[PDB]
């Protein structure tokens, strides 16, 4: 017994995107000389640590 | 009419944020405590009048 049987397959793509993304922040403070000053504007997430 | 062959997500916010604070000397006869005790009058008063 002699022969062959096989074939091909084939996808076709056509996909094309693009994104742009733009941001300023503009935080600002006070503090005295000598002193330390913190700001957050924000949140928190819990996570779950543990010795 | 590309429109009809396209898809369009858009996002846009802001946010403003300012915070001051206001220290003074006083007594118990200055404006600033009177002012408080004078809320708490009304809000009695309000309270009683429901």
């Amino acid at each position: 017994n002699f022969g062959i049987i096989t074939g091909v397959l084939s996808t076709i793509n056509f996909a094309l995107s693009n994104g742009d993304a733009y941001l300023i922040a503009n935080p600002q403070l006070s503090a005295r000389s000598g002193g330390r000053t913190d700001f957050l504007a924000g949140g928190q997430v819990p996570i779950l640590q543990a010795l | 009419l590309g429109n009809l062959f396209k898809s369009t997500n858009f996002q846009s916010g802001n946010t403003d944020l300012v915070i001051l604070v206001t220290p003074r000397v006083v007594s118990a006869a200055s404006l600033e405590n009177i002012r408080q005790v004078s809320q708490a009058v009304e809000m009695k008063d309000e309270y009683r009048n429901t």
